[PDB]
RNA sequence: UAAACUCCUGCUUUUGCU
RNA sequence: AGUAGAAACAAGGAGUUUU
């Protein structure tokens, strides 16, 4: 007989079998190419949507940018990012009104959060654009390198420790002309042999001067770097995720601190918090909204989708909401919030990498840059590429894009969710003053609104009057992807809702198995994601006791860990057996060097060796309990108990596990194609550092548990520990006094080289 | 003046005023008076200390050589003129190998 | 520990920023890190405000402690960090929320059922 | 010039030099 | 050819020798 799966549905309801229709079991789409068509295609929507703007140029800058908010209205239900300045104060001058005191209190707390940190806040997260090397370099690397160019550049003025000065700086770098950067290209020498009398070659890196303008820094200060957002799910097309620059962050880091602390305040935003408080919040206002359930009331909910949510922003009105937030605060704070609004609003995005052509004659191919795209025989292009350009080609400038209208992915989030909130704030009673009122969430893009009023007539004259409202600031609602109905049947960021009762079924399960950080902690990480699913994504029993009973099942195979009782083979099987038959624990013995399976689902939240401890007679763990550990290389606190395990909730979130130090918990291998690149100079120069940077590591004792932040100069900075270290072993110690005398010789014997 | 501070003064109580300027944002020296309180402040701190050595009977005399090659301990510890770690670091070292409260 | 038989009964789980593991004297998070910080080695606390009373003999037992274990790492100390840090995540509690119930959370609650859980040790005084 | 052999790399191969 | 899907891979990268 015929058989289809998608006709269970007749009977399941669709809410409780929705699992199905999520294909998150195969590969995820990847972007193969580029990101330039992409970019192209992102810029050019931003500039149709918005397209009526004045259209100013920049003074320092040259960049022809378009200024589109409190523009004509729409008139259409085309999306537009027109938005209404004084309709984005207005509506969250009603956040204030509905939750008194937001704006002010949540300042106060950001007014510390500014009056405490460090530097190393903004080098944690995603990899960043440098301006240096103009490539994604990781975000300890592109920051230590800009804080050195303040350092090769006569005014440094950040060396502090405080991030603030930092941020006095990349204002006060955008003075300076002549930013004098460093260049290094790599060239060979000529050594001899004295053994085989050979004469050889050996490579080695030079060094280059090089300068800029500003209208060449400018440009590179508020340059967007475009990638393509990989393995998004959901989607046939691609995006542009766009990774911020380095000197953005750090005003953009103040920027959502401010934004998280007011959602945080708010109840209808689910993105500060994990997806466990979002279902409470979620389910809290289909109560809400049974409050005024009267005699005869209809409430409608909608099943919201905000469409092209990123282009329609715009940050000229960021600017007005942290203007308005921070009402009758200090200059200064209000000053350093506004910067990044600013830069966003001048932003400039580059193109990515370019495009491959392909010769059918010759068959041959290259590739140009993306800066090329300013000058090139057109009809290089097929018809849809070539449509692309000459739309944008009045907008390149120095191979980036002018693009102050619209943010995009990868950003920033959290304030534009305070202002699609803040309209949802407006549908309470006290504010419509007729029979129709809402309430709802917002998510990032995805909202869910309930909406009530006594008639059909009333909640069709609501659901406008709601989206009316949202065309006031750019908020563009999807008519593709929404639709309403009564309550208890909603989604929201793929949240199900079945009359009362969530079904998860969001970030379903890309992985549940073995994510190899270590061999060790990959299992007391596996285990725990088995277990924290139980609780938070919500996977049952035998499905527990299934992703346990499979996760070990290719822990064994990537490890090649096997038992000794299945007789097969791999790389060693004989030795484990002398762990078996010597061993009077046979099944105690641990499991990453083939053991039983001792975990059930009585006892994820135990570790693998602090199971595996009170039966194993004294020489294995003995053998595990040698501190010297040459496959361990102790870690820091930001690195122990820390892996990067992506949700689809956000960008990347770390999660704990507890792994207990042991031999398999080692490091793994770095990848070795960055010495073929003409980028050898930044390994062979900073390999060696950390070979003896963690020598002075040593010496202080709180340097592996505490960031050391005292005065600079390294080599200083330890001598004067010694000279303390040497009074209290002079006045009291058990080693010799003349022993002393030569602690005391080293000191001036450093200071006698220079 | 600051460029009194730099002409009258010598330059290492100067550069370890400039690193101690250094801490809260008055970078290019726009106070020019709390650059002046803190570096006629610090060459007390040196003419307090300095000329003054621990002997092995204990007695207090001063010697005229001036010449450590770090051989030589003097008596009076600067503590100022370190950094905020390095003034904690200092401070609790006499206060876990003495009796001494700390401050 | 002990298991109960399974009762039976529907989830109406409570979604509550519960505590995990906060340990002993209901320590501040960075007043953890300040007597941790004194056990590692002493002279780098830069702690402004020194103590109270009740920490005064804590660190006393804790710092003989170390000695005890072995000639020992520093990650000796700051597994003791471990066992201070108040952590409070919200999770879809149905039933008791406390920090000897609350590692378990997965083994006790569920769809159609509960399990009864009654884990050993120390049923507490206060 | 066209053929073969020689070393590195498999996320850093997205691009700045001589 | 094939993979693939709005742009890609189908080795990149360094040396030597012969109209």
């Amino acid at each position: 007989m015929d058989v289809n799966p998608t006709l269970l549905f007749l009977k399941v309801p669709a809410q409780n079998a929705i699992s199905t229709t999520f294909p998150y079991t195969g590969d995820p789409p990847y972007s193969h190419g580029t990101g330039t068509g992409y970019t192209m295609d992102t810029v050019n929507r931003t500039h149709q949507y918005s397209e009526k703007g004045k259209w100013t140029t920049n003074t320092e800058t040259g960049a022809p940018q378009l200024n589109p908010i409190d523009g004509p209205l729409p008139e259409d239900n085309e999306p537009s990012g027109y938005a209404q300045t004084d309709c984005v104060l207005e509506a969250m001058a009603f956040l204030e009104k509905s939750h008194p005191g937001i704006f002010e209190n949540s300042c106060l707390e950001t007014m510390e959060i500014v009056q405490q940190t460090r530097v190393d806040k903004l080098t944690q997260g995603r990899q960043t654009y440098d301006w240096t090397l103009n490539r994604n370099q990781p975000a300890a690397t592109a920051l230590a390198n800009t804080i050195e160019v303040f350092r090769s550049n006569g005014l440094t003025a950040n060396e502090s420790g405080r991030l603030i000065d930092f941020l006095k700086d990349v204002m006060e770098s955008m003075d300076k002309g002549e930013m004098e950067i460093i260049t290094h290209f790599q060239r060979k020498r000529r050594v001899r042999d004295n053994m085989t009398k050979k004469m050889v070659t050996q490579r080695t890196i030079g060094k280059k001067k090089q300068r800029l303008n500003k209208r060449s820094y400018l440009i590179r200060a508020l340059t967007l770097n475009t990638m393509t957002k990989d393995a998004e799910r959901g989607k046939l097309k691609r995006r542009a995720i766009a990774t911020p620059g380095m000197q953005i962050r750090g005003f953009v880091y103040f920027v959502e601190t401010l934004a998280r602390s007011i959602c945080e305040k708010l109840e209808q935003s689910g993105l500060p918090v994990g997806g466990n408080e979002k279902k409470a919040k979620l389910a809290n206002v289909v109560r809400k909204m049974m409050t005024n359930s009267q005699d005869t009331e209809l409430s409608f909910t909608i099943t919201g989708d905000n469409t092209k949510w990123n282009e329609n922003q715009n940050p000229r009105m960021f600017l007005a909401m942290i203007t308005y937030i921070t009402r009758n605060q200090p200059e200064w704070f209000r000053n350093v919030l506004s910067i990044a609004p600013i830069m966003f609003s001048n932003k400039m995005a580059r193109l990515g990498k370019g495009y491959m052509f392909e010769s059918k004659s010759m068959k041959l191919r290259t590739q140009i840059p993306a800066e090329m795209l300013a000058s090139i025989d057109l009809k290089y292009f097929n018809e849809s590429t070539r449509k692309k350009i000459e739309k944008i080609r009045p907008l390149l400038i120095d191979g980036t894009a002018s693009l102050s209208p619209g943010m995009m992915m990868g950003m920033f989030n959290m304030l534009s969710t305070v202002l699609g909130v803040s309209i949802l704030n407006l549908g309470q009673k006290r504010y419509t003053k007729t029979t129709y009122w809402w309430d709802g969430l917002q998510s990032s893009d995805d909202f869910a609104l309930i909406v009530n009023a006594p008639n059909h007539e009333g909640i069709q004259a609501g659901v406008d009057r709601f989206y009316r409202t949202c065309k006031l600031v750019g908020i563009n609602m999807s008519k593709k992807k929404s639709y309403i109905n009564r309550t208890g049947t909603f989604e929201f960021t793929s949240f199900f809702y079945r009359y009362g009762f969530v079904a998860n079924f969001s970030m379903e399960l890309p992985s549940f198995g073995v994510s190899g950080i270590n061999e060790s902690a990959d299992m007391s990480i596996g285990v725990t994601v088995i277990k924290n699913n139980m609780i938070n994504n919500d996977l049952g029993p035998a499905t527990a006791q299934m992703a346990l009973q499979l996760f070990i099942k290719d822990y064994r195979y990537t490890y090649r860990c096997h038992r000794g009782d299945t007789q097969i083979q791999t790389r060693r099987s004989f030795e484990l057996k002398k762990l078996w038959e010597q061993t009077r624990s046979k099944a105690g013995l641990l499991v990453s060097d083939g053991g039983p399976n001792l975990y059930n689902i009585r006892n994820l939240h135990i570790p693998e060796v602090c199971l595996k401890w009170e039966l194993m007679d004294e020489d294995y763990q003995g053998r595990l309990c040698n501190p010297l550990n040459p496959f361990v290389s102790h870690k820091e606190i930001e690195s122990v108990n820390n892996a990067v395990v992506m949700p689809a909730h956000g960008p990347a979130k770390s999660m704990e596990y507890d792994a207990v130090a042991t031999t398999h918990s080692w490091i793994p291998k770095r990848n070795r194609s960055i010495l073929n690149t003409s980028q050898r100079g930044i390994l062979e120069d900073e390999q060696m550092y950390q070979k003896c940077c963690n020598l002075f590591e040593k010496f202080f004792p709180s340097s592996s548990y505490r960031r050391p932040v005292g005065i600079s100069s390294m080599v200083e900075a330890m001598v004067s520990r010694a000279r303390i270290d040497a009074r209290i072993d002079f006045e009291s110690g058990r080693i010799k006094k003349e022993e002393f005398a030569e602690i005391m010789k080293i000191c001036s014997t450093i200071e006698e080289l220079r | 003046m600051e460029d009194f501070v730099r002409q009258c003064f010598n330059p290492m109580i100067v550069e370890l005023a400039e690193k101690a300027m250094k801490e809260y944002g008055e970078d290019p020296k726009i106070e020019t008076n709390k650059f002046a309180a803190i570096c006629t402040h610090l060459e007390v701190c040196f003419m307090y200390s300095d000329f003054h050595f621990i002997d092995e009977r204990g007695e207090s005399t001063i010697i005229e050589s001036g010449d450590p090659n770090a051989l030589l301990k003097h008596r009076f510890e600067i503590i100022e003129g370190r950094d905020r770690t390095m003034a904690w670091t200092v401070v609790n070292s006499i206060c876990n190998t003495t009796g001494v409260e700390k401050p | 520990g002990t298991f109960g038989p399974v009762h039976f009964r529907n989830q109406v789980k409570i979604r509550r920023r519960v505590d995990i593991n906060p340990g002993h004297a209901d320590l501040s998070a960075k007043e953890a890190q300040d007597v941790i910080m004194e056990v590692v080695f002493p002279n780098e606390v830069g702690a402004r405000i020194l103590t109270s009373e009740s920490q005064l003999t804590i660190t006393k037992e804790k710092k003989e402690e170390l000695q005890d274990c072995k000639i020992a790492p520093l990650m000796v100390a700051y597994m003791l960090e471990r066992e201070l840090v108040r952590k409070t995540r919200f999770l879809p509690v149905a039933g008791g929320t406390s920090s000897v119930y609350i590692e378990v959370l997965h083994l006790t609650q569920g769809t159609c059922w509960e399990q009864m859980y009654t884990p050993g040790g120390e049923v507490r005084n206060d």
